[PDB]
DNA sequence: GGTTAAAACGCGGGGGACAGCGCGTACGTGCGTTTAAGCGGTGCTAGAGCTGTCTACGACCAATTGAGCGGCCTCGGCACC
DNA sequence: GTGCCGAGGCCGCTCAATTGGTCGTAGACAGCTCTAGCACCGCTTAAACGCACGTACGCGCTGTCCCCCGCGTTTTAACCG
């Protein structure tokens, strides 16, 4: 069932995550920078699909971190472990 | 009229309601979706805050870059070209959106 | 008094554009860097000025945080093993300098908690940890 | 466009109403003489987007005076000690070591030999 | 020099100050004369002022900088007593520097000592209740 | 002029004396060491390297041609983190203010 | 047994031991003491010494002179409040 | 002859399969919000003129810094009480 | 017999020391941009005007680690290339 899943989205294309929520946080995040920030439609989609792909190469180093050690879930130790060997967190 | 910062009608021809916790909306079937695309069987129930996390710390860093980007020519809009230059400068490169 | 547009009582280097402002780096340099380099078809007196001053700040905060290591370390001279120290303490330098690898430098003494005696542990004592 | 005269111009403020237009000025006030003007200029040189209250300024305007009197005020009892009839900037630079605390000192040290530095080697 | 003459054109600094030399912001004169005014020794050297602001200078940039941070985390723009006490409380070597100093019109660190916290979910000994 | 022993002169793209000027200034009474001048050297020269190069793409989107001191700012900001950036601001806005006001 | 037989490099700060602790203690009013005492004493002692030695150093290198005197210490205690007659 | 790895297989834990429970979704509707337009209004960014203070170019000379040298203080190591 | 305390000692660390040509700061008088005034339309502003997407509630199936539980893994040893 979770890989009978596998097959659509990894043949068929489209953006995983509700779209105005992501508005609304990149919009809070932006606010506290500075306050009455005007967004692009064009440009909250862009960071959208950057967004999405970043963690989709995040969550496949993770699978691939938990077969290393005998493991198939995915938990909170494999991404200190990804995010720290490719030097984005340290 | 006039206008600054924005805004400048006031009355009732306006409305803004505050955004405090919408890091939420990145929610179950949106972050294992995310992860179906990367082909894991399983993700624990804990990572779905460290998934939000992380989205925090990936989306604050790019909109630095993408604010000081706008910061720069004091346009008050942010336009899908200053987002891709700032894409350029962290590795994270998505072609489109601009040219 | 009449001296016309300008005086004759210098006409060679009366003071220099680096410590005008009090700013030891050199700005010909720069200046001259920055055109020379094609970075733009024109630059402006302000870009050395303000870049020179970002030069020294860097330079001179990272060669205290060495002297301070070499002073722990009983040297008085600033060998790359007290450089690369300063940078790899501060997370601040480690971000600017991620994939930089430094000349006869080091590596910081981590260990792990598996790594040690007793099988996963991490008390030690003050030194340490 | 005049030319003043130093005797009887000591204290020139109003003393009977004899004005045209303007009126006369009040009579001149104790000059507490501040570092607002100064404080303000390096609070905009760090952080350019934060303003301040006359409250904390009057803090910051009685921290600099007392603060003033005891690095002054230990630079005197050591050249006393030494047998010194002048100041200059070695005997407050110990004085610093003294006072402030180890890394605070170093700094202050620092950034005053470069300052003195600057004074000397320029006309 | 001598004659009495004109020496003629300043090429010492004229619009510049003593401070503008060094480069600093502070008055060096008001504290050369504050040393002489405050009768600290018989004479003062040219270099005591201008090390003394140099120093006050960075006190007076450190503490800024620390008081704002601290006004950011309190979404105020204006930095207020309580801006000060806080960045003094938290720094030790400012607080080594200003322990015995008393800021005006507000200013307190939430210390809470742990004891206050009973946090045994109400569980008597022996028995949940009393 | 050139007859005698004149073909060593060139190169001199380096901050060796600057560096070390600096750091007799920090530091009053320390050493340094040739190799460590090199690391220093080459460490400079990308630095000036990474930030003029983010200052061209700066120039170019904004159909500006001159290079000035806002430019520069933004490549600070974007180089450096939040804590080096509000050090390096400082000092060169300083830095313009004196050189405006001396002659 | 239980003997040693090194002078110099290992019992410089550890030469109050014992009895010390306990003859400062009397003369401070103290009837028992905990075994805990001897340690933070020597940590206790060496804060203050090193408070008032750094003062003394910098008095003492200030003047120009490689021998610490008697008055260097008073100048050194007098600001502390510790004062010496 | 001593050091690590490497065969054999310790050994009590960690994970998937064995099972629930609780959400989050995301289709029909109406009301203004924000992003793009439509055309100015003075303000800044790049065009040259005049003759001058500064960097690049070019010269030698005694001194100035960094290599290395020789005694010393520090370190790991074997062998008796 | 063991582990850590030491003693003698081995090359470089920091100081100086006399000679060749490397680099930096003062001095002139030739073109060129530095920086200063002015133009008219183009890029960004505010306030309306419309248009589907987005929030709140629905019926449904989806998963994580609780317990008990094997045999292949890589350390722990004392002995060879």
């Amino acid at each position: 069932v979770a890989l009978r899943e596998i097959r659509r989205y990894q043949k068929s294309t489209e953006l995983l995550i509700r779209k105005l929520p992501f508005q609304r946080l990149v919009r809070e995040i932006a606010q506290d920078f500075k306050t009455d920030l005007r967004f692009q439609s064009s440009a909250v989609m862009a960071l959208q699909e950057a967004s999405e792909a970043y963690l989709v190469a995040l969550f496949e180093d993770t699978n691939l971190c938990a077969i290393h050690a005998k493991r198939v879930t995915i938990m909170p130790k494999d991404i200190q472990l990804a995010r720290r060997i490719r030097g984005e967190r340290a | 009229g006039k206008g600054g910062k924005g805004l400048g009608k006031g009355g009732a021809k306006r409305h803004r309601k505050v955004l405090r916790d919408n890091i939420q909306g990145i929610t179950k079937p949106a972050i294992r979706r995310l992860a179906r695309r990367g082909g894991v069987k399983r993700i624990s129930g804990l990572i779905y805050e460290e998934t939000r996390g992380v989205l925090k710390v990936f989306l604050e860093n790019v909109i630095r870059d993408a604010v000081t980007y706008t910061e720069h020519a004091k346009r008050k809009t942010v336009t899908a070209m200053d987002v891709v230059y700032a894409l350029k400068r962290q590795g994270r490169t998505l072609y489109g959106f601009g040219g | 008094s009449g001296r016309g547009k300008q005086g004759g009582k210098t006409r060679a280097k009366a003071k220099t554009r680096s410590s005008r402002a009090g700013l030891q780096f050199p700005v010909g340099r720069v200046h001259r860097l920055l055109r020379k380099g094609n970075y733009a078809e024109r630059v402006g007196a302000g870009a050395p000025v303000y870049l020179a001053a970002v030069l020294e700040y860097l330079t001179a905060e990272i060669l205290e945080l060495a002297g301070n290591a070499a002073r722990d370390n009983k040297k008085t001279r600033i060998i790359p093993r007290h450089l690369q120290l300063a940078v790899r303490n501060d997370e601040e330098l480690n971000k600017l300098l991620g994939r930089v690898t430094i000349a006869q430098g080091g590596v910081l003494p981590n260990i792990q908690s598996v790594l040690l005696p007793k099988k996963t542990e991490s008390s030690k004592s003050a030194k340490s940890k | 466009m005049a030319k003043s005269a130093p005797a009887p111009k000591k204290g020139s403020k109003k003393a009977v109403t004899k004005t045209q237009k303007k009126d006369g000025k009040k009579r001149r006030k104790s000059r507490k003489e501040s570092y607002a003007i100064y404080v303000y200029k390096v609070l905009k040189q760090v952080h350019p987007d934060t303003g301040i209250s006359s409250k904390a300024m009057s803090i910051m305007n009685s921290f600099v005076n007392d603060v003033f009197e005891r690095i002054a005020g230990e630079a005197s009892r050591l050249a006393h000690y030494n047998k010194r009839s002048t100041i200059t900037s070695r005997e407050i630079q110990t004085a610093v070591r003294l006072l402030l605390p180890g890394e605070l000192a170093k700094h202050a040290v620092s950034e005053g030999t470069k300052a003195v530095t600057k004074y000397t080697s320029a006309k």
